[PDB]
């Protein structure tokens, strides 16, 4: 006789076979694929028109809603309704479902392709007890640069076509990560300031590179509503800005590289 | 069709080769020159496997193989059913894989994201080719590299291992393994971190990054932080291959021993013995 | 390039942060210091860390079974301090070697094996009761302690459940470098080809799948570190354009996507199976399946190749052979 | 630490399944000029006069010789076993019949020993056969050699360190250790399966599912067998200067048809072999030799795969010597 036998040709390791892929598509389609709807969801179509009652599909594929009780008040709920309100100035190059819009006005203002943000809340990322987190040295005080690192503050801001396009003058410091995130710098010839995020800058001794734009371009740069915080919308408008640059701030960078 | 937030990011534009002409959607799926070769090189591949399978004992998933040549044959054309079926699938995968790959960093430049994802995804595409192409290139005959089946391929990996006796001596193994199991480990402590932040249930409230920070703080005296759990992940994921690769390569064309005879360069110094 | 992502360009230095836990704030010792190199590509802050009951718990535990394990080895090259050092990957504490079943072994043949094993897993059990509490007090989820309970579990399945659930000590793993790397081949030669055991399959795809999410979750983040990605917390709660990118680069890759939530999910889901599949290989081992190649064999799973050299008959089974 | 390429491979199984020889082309070389120091055969005599047991005194194995036949055979037996020291080393200069010489009396029962191995295992050495050379290569004390305890060097002919000296405990997981081709295993295989029958090296269940009987507790065998079996093959590949592939296909190690290759069979045979000459030609000579060749148990030296291999799938690359002396076998 047999430990692990059953009647007839079937063993408990082949149940225990049927019973793990069981488990596993469970978890992945009822449970995980689920959890990925959390955003986004319900679809869009060309005019979803049927507004009297909802379509089968589109109410399995979502999960029951979660409530975040957020830590300086409030509470977000997920997922909802989430429509894009604002203008979005592109066309359509083709009638085709899938073809691409083309920007219709300067892409960079307007905030389209790889210069669009998320509509995120106008309100200032906080720290775990309440202060305002993305903050420049001016204000943060207790916070230095390291003893070994560049001070940028003074450091001329080269942009991509070589042109000096202003001075350093802050750094903005995350209070609670102890980790620098924008510079901030005055635009030479307009009598204003812009951050940039440190992703878009090269740190060098004598200069700081940024190849996302060139120098005209720093002038339209997102202003913020104060000097000396940040909205989480605006660093999604002032971070877009910049990516835009990658593919807009020449016609040439939009065409095939090769 | 389309994501709620989806529409203002596909617009056209951050292609690599065509332009216009292949600048567009299906469904979901971005195409590009990419999708295209792509598409070309499975559709092949598939007809291939499908074929040779045919030809082949049984139609079983398990147990269908298309081994690569004998020996003898080395680095020349085999005929279809005895390695050439085996030689053009391999070269559909690496069209396919490479075309997956640039296919990726088409849809990088769209977003105007980072090019990290191809960029990682290079690691096992060269992992691949260490095992069918660059080892069996030093060795001198394409029926060194492993055969294409489900079961069949740890056949392969079984007996390579065992041709140096005990394979779990090579010491580019033991590097890939500790990164196998740390990055195993990491993903689930960074994963659980982040799920114990967002998620303290009993609708108590969301927690903070400095929360993250001094949980691994109190718990091993040391946060490496956000950012740089990302960068640290990468870096142990690529690491399995990257090392791995060595002691693979090792293995027949710069040792023919077994791999705990190799130790001997310690366990034989004179100053000891 | 994004230089950020791969070092921090400009480290920023300010005081440290503590958070309150709902207990032992006071318990945490040491003196924060910084390291300028560690923070190029990580936190700078080394230090301070908590250190309670159960950490201490931890330590004592761990360090008398580390201590039964070493003071073995060095018997094992007669207290030679030199040979020690050379021989060191090869020494080990063995599980008996006789069949005593269940039986508590005398400690030269496998007492000392388990003693040490008992020592140890008071300490993982500590330490698990650490890395929970720790959560509870800072007011956490416990997803972490759930993850490594599950590798804890494993331990506990190749150490002392698989041997009960057979009824030997003797199929324990051993202590020692290469000690329990050679209990490896022992253990699949004896059971029939681990590649032929299915949760084996599951945990290595799983192991390869942490591979595959990690190295592309990493590289998704650094990819969108330039929109804030790294902040991961409130892209969760405040979804921001990093990753609604992150979201429609997988879209338009592999056809579907995640939350920035739910690929953590993923993760953690992903890692957990990796324990809990090699547990139930290892529960299923010998209890249940003696031999896992002729297991697949006698479900039609195993493939079977042509003979190159001539097949060759057992020559224990011609007739007037030896013994 | 590394050996230049290229290496020499060959196939033992199917296309596909990574099985064959791995080996650096200047080890073979040397491997190859080592063995061929094997000397030539003798030139033959013709057959005159009476057998040798009308003519010498004390002649009991080769009695049905000639005389010219059998002095070839005196001085093959001499060049193959001690040509450094001579015809003396076995005999009194002034008395060819005296068995006062340890080594007259021991080669008299490795003449037995060698005629033995030519006609009832055949099933192993096959057309090759062996010689005194196959063994001892010119030197009285074979230069590979097992006690019942390992000893370092494998080759006696070199000179021990303080720490491969057999009394020197703290060396012992090395002497091993080099005996299973560097591997921890903690077992010694000569003593457990080489020098007698008792222990069966098969391991692996023939049933996929554990029959109830032998399954639980006491009935089981520990895990220790698999380990020492494991060490057993570790010891074997490497005194024949190959790999597992070369006769299994790890697919499955217990299984033989198209699992395994004729060499595998080959290699049962070699096991049970060595077992015969061990148990009864070899260790009953304690009695007959020194203390100064007895290890430290009493036990004479004794056969392992090595002691013919020597590192080469065929002793001596397959070089024969059968048909130039057929009084070594095989008898009718
Ligand atoms: C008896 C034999 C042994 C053996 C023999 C062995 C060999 C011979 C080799 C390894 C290797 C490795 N072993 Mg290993 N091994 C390992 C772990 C590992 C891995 C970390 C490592 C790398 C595997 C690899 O190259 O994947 C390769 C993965 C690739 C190439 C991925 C390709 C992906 C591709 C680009 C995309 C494919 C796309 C799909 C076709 C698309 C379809 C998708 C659908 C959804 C549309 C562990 C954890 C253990 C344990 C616990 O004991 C172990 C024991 C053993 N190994 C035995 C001792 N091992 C490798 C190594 O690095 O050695 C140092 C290696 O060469
Ligand atoms: C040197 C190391 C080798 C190795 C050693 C190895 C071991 C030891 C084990 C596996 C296993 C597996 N290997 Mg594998 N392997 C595989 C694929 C596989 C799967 C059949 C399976 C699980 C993989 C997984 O979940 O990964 C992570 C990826 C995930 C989770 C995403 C989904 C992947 C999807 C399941 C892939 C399925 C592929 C298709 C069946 C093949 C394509 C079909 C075509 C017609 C479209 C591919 C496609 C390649 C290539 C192209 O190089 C590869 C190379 C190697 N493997 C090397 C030869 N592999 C396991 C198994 O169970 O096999 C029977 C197993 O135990
Ligand atoms: C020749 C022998 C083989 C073998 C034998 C083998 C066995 C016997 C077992 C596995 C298992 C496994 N094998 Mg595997 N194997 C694997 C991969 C794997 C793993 C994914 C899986 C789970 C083990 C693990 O992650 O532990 C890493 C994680 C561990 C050990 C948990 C540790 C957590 C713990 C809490 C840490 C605590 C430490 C303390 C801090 C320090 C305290 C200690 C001090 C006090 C002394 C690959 C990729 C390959 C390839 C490519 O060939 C392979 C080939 C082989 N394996 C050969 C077929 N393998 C396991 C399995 O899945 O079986 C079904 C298993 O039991
Ligand atoms: C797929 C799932 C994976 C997984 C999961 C998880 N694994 C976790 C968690 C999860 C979720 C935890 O939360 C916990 C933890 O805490 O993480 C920070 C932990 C653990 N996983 C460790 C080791 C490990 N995981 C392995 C494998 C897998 N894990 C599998 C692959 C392997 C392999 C591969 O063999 C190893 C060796 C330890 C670091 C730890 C236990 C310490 C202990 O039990 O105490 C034991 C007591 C001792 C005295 C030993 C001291 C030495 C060690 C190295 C500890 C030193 C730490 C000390 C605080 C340093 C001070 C210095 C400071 C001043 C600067
Ligand atoms: C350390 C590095 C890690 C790593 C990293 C990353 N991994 C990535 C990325 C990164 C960054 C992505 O960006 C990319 C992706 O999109 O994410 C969803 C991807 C992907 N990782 C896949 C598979 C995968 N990753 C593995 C391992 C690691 N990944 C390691 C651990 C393993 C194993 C075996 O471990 C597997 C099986 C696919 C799902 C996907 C490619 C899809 C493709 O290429 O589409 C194009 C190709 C096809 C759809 C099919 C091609 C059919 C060919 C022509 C015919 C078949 C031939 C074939 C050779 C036959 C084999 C038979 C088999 C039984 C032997
Ligand atoms: C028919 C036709 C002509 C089409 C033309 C267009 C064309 C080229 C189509 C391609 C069709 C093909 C070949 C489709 C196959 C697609 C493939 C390869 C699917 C493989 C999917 C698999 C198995 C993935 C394994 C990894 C896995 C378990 C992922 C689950 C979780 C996901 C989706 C992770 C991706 C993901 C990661 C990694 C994040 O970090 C992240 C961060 C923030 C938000 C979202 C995400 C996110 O989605
Ligand atoms: C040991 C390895 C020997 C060496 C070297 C030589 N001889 Fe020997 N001899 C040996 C044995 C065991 C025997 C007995 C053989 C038997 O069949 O029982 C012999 C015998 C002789 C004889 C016969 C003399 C007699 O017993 O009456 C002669 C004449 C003789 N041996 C000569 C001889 C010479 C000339 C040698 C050097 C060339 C020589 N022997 C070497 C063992 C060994
Ligand atoms: C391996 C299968 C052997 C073959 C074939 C022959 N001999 Fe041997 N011999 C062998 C061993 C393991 C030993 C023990 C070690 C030892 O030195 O005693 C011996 C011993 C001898 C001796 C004694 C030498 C001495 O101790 O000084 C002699 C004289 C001898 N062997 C002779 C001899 C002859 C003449 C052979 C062919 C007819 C022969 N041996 C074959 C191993 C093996
Ligand atoms: C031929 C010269 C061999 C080499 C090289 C290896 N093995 Fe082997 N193995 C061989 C034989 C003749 C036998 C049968 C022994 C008997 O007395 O019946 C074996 C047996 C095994 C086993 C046990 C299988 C069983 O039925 O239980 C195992 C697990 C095994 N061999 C494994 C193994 C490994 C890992 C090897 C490379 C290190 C290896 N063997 C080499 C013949 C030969
Ligand atoms: C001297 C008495 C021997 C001992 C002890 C062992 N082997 Fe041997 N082996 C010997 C000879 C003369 C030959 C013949 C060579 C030929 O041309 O046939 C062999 C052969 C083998 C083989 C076959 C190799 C091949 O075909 O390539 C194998 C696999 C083999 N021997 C293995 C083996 C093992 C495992 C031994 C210890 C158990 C062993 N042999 C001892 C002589 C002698
Ligand atoms: C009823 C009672 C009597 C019996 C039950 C007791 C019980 C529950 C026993 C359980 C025993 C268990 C689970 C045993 C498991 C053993 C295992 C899996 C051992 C695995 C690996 C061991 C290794 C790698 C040992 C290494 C040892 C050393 C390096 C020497 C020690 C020193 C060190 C510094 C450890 C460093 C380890 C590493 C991080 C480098
Ligand atoms: C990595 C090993 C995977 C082996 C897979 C073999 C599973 C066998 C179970 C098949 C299901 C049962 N049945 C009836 C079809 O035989
Ligand atoms: C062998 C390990 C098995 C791992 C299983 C993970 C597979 C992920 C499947 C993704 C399915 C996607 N989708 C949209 C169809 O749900
Ligand atoms: C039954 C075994 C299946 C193994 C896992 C296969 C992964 C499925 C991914 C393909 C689905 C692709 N899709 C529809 C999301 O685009
Ligand atoms: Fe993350």
């Amino acid at each position: 006789m047999y430990h692990g036998a059953l009647a007839q040709h079937l063993d408990i390791a082949q149940l225990v076979w049927y019973a793990q892929w069981l488990v596993i598509w469970t978890v992945v389609l009822l449970y995980l694929r689920r959890e990925d709807r959390r955003e986004g969801y319900p679809l869009v179509e060309p005019l979803g028109l049927v507004k009297l009652a909802p379509e089968d599909g589109q109410v399995y594929e979502l999960p029951y809603p979660k409530t975040f009780v957020l830590p300086h008040g409030g509470t977000v709920t997920v997922p909802r309704r989430r429509p894009e309100t604002r203008e979005l100035k592109l066309a359509q190059t083709d009638g085709f479902e899938g073809a691409p819009l083309q920007p219709t006005g300067n892409p960079l203002v307007d905030a389209v392709g790889p210069a669009s943000y998320a509509e995120r809340a106008e309100v200032v990322d906080a720290t775990v007890d309440g202060k305002a987190k993305i903050v420049p040295l001016r204000v943060a005080t207790d916070f230095s640069i390291a003893e070994g690192d560049v001070d940028p503050r003074g450091l001329p801001v080269v942009a991509a076509d070589g042109v000096e396009a202003g001075t350093v003058t802050d750094l903005w410091v995350d209070r609670s990560e102890h980790y620098f995130r924008y510079l901030e710098l005055s635009v030479a010839g307009s009598a204003r300031t812009a951050l940039i995020p440190l992703g878009f800058c090269d740190v060098k001794k004598d200069k700081i590179v940024v190849t996302s734009i060139l120098s005209e371009q720093f002038a339209n740069v997102p202003r913020l509503q104060s000097r000396d915080q940040i909205t989480l919308r605006e660093e999604d408008k002032v971070s877009a800005y910049y990516a835009g640059g990658l593919l807009y701030a020449t016609p040439e960078r939009a065409e095939s590289l090769l | 069709a389309l994501l709620s937030f989806e529409r203002k990011y596909r617009v056209r534009g951050g292609t690599l080769i065509g332009g216009d002409l292949f600048d567009f959607w299906v469904g979901p799926y971005f195409v590009g020159f990419f999708g295209v070769s792509a598409i070309f090189f499975i559709f092949l591949g598939v007809s291939l496997i499908g074929y040779a399978a045919s030809q082949g004992p049984t139609w079983d998933p398990f147990a269908i193989s298309i081994n690569p040549p004998d020996l003898k044959y080395g680095l020349g054309a085999a005929p279809l059913l005895e390695g050439g079926f085996w030689q053009a699938i391999t070269v559909c995968a690496l069209g396919a894989f490479i075309s997956w790959m640039l296919r990726e960093v088409e849809i990088s430049r769209k977003l105007g994201i980072g090019w990290h994802v191809p960029l990682a995804f290079c690691v096992p595409i060269f992992m691949f080719c260490v095992l069918q192409v660059f080892r069996p290139l030093l060795l001198g005959s394409w029926g060194h590299a492993f055969p294409y089946g489900i079961l069949s391929h740890l056949d392969w990996v079984n007996n390579f291992g065992y041709q140096y006796l005990n394979w779990h001596y090579n010491p580019g193994h033991m590097s890939s393994v500790s990164f196998l199991f740390v990055n195993a480990m990491a993903l689930g402590l960074h994963g659980g971190l982040i799920l114990s932040v967002a998620n303290p249930g009993d609708g108590d409230k969301v927690k903070t990054a400095e929360h993250e920070n001094q949980y691994f703080r109190d718990v091993v005296g040391y946060s490496i932080g956000a950012l740089s759990i990302h960068r640290l992940g990468l870096f142990l994921a690529s690491n399995i291959f990257l090392t791995g690769a060595f002691g693979t390569i090792a293995s027949g064309p710069f040792w023919t021993r077994g791999w705990p005879e190799w130790w001997g360069w310690w366990l034989d110094i004179p100053f000891w013995s | 390039a994004d230089y950020q992502t791969i070092y921090t360009q400009i480290q920023a230095r300010g005081p440290h942060i503590t958070v309150s836990g709902e207990w032992g704030d006071n318990d945490r010792v040491g003196k924060p210091f910084y390291s300028y190199w560690l923070g190029k590509i990580g936190d700078a802050q080394i230090g301070p860390i908590y250190l309670g009951a159960s950490g201490i718990a931890a330590f004592a535990f761990g360090s008398t079974a580390i201590l039964i394990i070493l003071f073995n080895m060095a018997a094992e090259v007669h207290f030679d301090p030199l040979q020690f050092f050379r021989q060191f990957f090869w020494l080990g504490l063995y599980p008996p070697k006789a069949q005593y079943g269940m039986g508590i072994p005398p400690l030269h043949d496998g007492g000392w094996w388990l003693m040490a094993g008992l020592f140890m897993t008071l300490s993982l059990g500590s330490w698990w009761i650490r890395v929970y509490s720790r959560a509870r007090a800072l007011g956490l989820g416990t997803h972490i302690a759930w993850n490594f309970a599950a590798a804890i579990f494993f331990v506990l399945c190749i150490g002392c459940i698989h041997p009960t659930l057979v009824g030997s000590w003797s199929e324990g793993v051993p202590f020692g470098i290469w000690p329990h790397i050679d209990w490896l081949t022992a253990f699949s030669i004896r059971y029939g080809n681990f590649y032929y055991c299915p949760w084996h399959g599951f945990s290595i795809g799983f192991a390869y799948g942490c591979g595959l999410l990690f190295a592309a979750h990493g590289a998704t983040i650094l990819a969108v570190a330039r929109f804030g990605g790294d902040r991961e917390i409130e892209q969760i709660t405040d979804r921001g354009t990093a990753v609604e990118r992150a979201a429609l680069f997988w879209r338009w890759t592999i056809g579907f996507n995640a939350t920035i939530e739910s690929v953590h999910r993923w993760g953690w889901f992903f890692s957990l199976m990796v324990m809990v599949s090699a547990s139930v290989g290892i529960l299923l081992t010998g209890t249940f399946v003696d031999n896992w190649y002729l297991w697949c064999v006698k479900h039609g799973a195993a493939p079977d190749y042509p003979a190159y050299l001539p097949a060759t008959p057992d020559p224990a089974s011609l007739p007037g052979a030896p013994k | 630490c590394f050996e230049p390429p290229p290496a020499t491979t060959t196939q033992t199984g199917f296309r596909g399944l990574s099985m064959g020889e791995v080996l650096h082309p200047a080890t073979v070389k040397a491997k190859k000029e080592r063995d061929a120091q094997y000397p030539p055969a003798l030139a033959a005599v013709k057959a005159e006069g009476p057998p040798v047991s009308q003519v010498y005194k004390n002649v009991k194995v080769l009695g049905n010789l000639t005389e010219a036949e059998f002095l070839r055979t005196m001085t093959a037996i001499t060049e193959w076993v001690s040509p450094q020291e001579g015809c003396t080393y076995c005999h009194d200069e002034n008395n060819l019949a005296s068995e006062a010489k340890y080594p007259y009396v021991v080669a008299r029962r490795m003449l037995e020993m060698t005629r033995a191995i030519n006609t009832n295992w055949t099933q192993h050495v096959a057309q090759t056969g062996v010689t005194c050379y196959t063994c001892h290569r010119g030197t009285p004390l074979p230069p590979y050699v097992r006690y019942l305890e390992p000893t370092l060097p494998l080759n006696n002919r070199e000179t021990p360190t303080h720490v491969e000296r057999v009394e020197t405990r703290s060396g012992y997981v090395v002497r091993l250790a080099k005996y299973t081709a560097y591997s921890a295993l903690n077992y010694d295989p000569f003593t457990m399966f080489l020098a007698n029958d008792k222990r069966q090296v098969r391991v692996v269940p023939q049933t996929a599912l554990p029959l109830v009987g032998v399954s639980r507790g006491k009935e089981r065998r520990p895990l220790s067998d698999a380990y020492a079996t494991f060490a057993l093959m570790m010891s074997i590949s490497d005194s024949l200067g190959t790999n597992c592939t070369f006769c299994h296909n790890a697919q499955t190690f217990e299984s033989w048809g198209k699992k395994s290759t004729p060499q595998r069979a080959i290699a049962w045979w070699g096991i049970r072999m060595v077992r015969d000459l061990n148990m009864n030609y070899l260790a009953p000579l304690n009695a007959s030799l020194p203390a100064s060749r007895l290890g430290r148990q009493g036990e004479a030296p004794q056969a392992d795969c090595r002691t013919c291999h020597q590192g080469v799938t065929k002793p001596l690359f397959g070089a024969s010597r059968l048909k130039d002396y057929p009084e070594l076998g095989p008898i009718k």
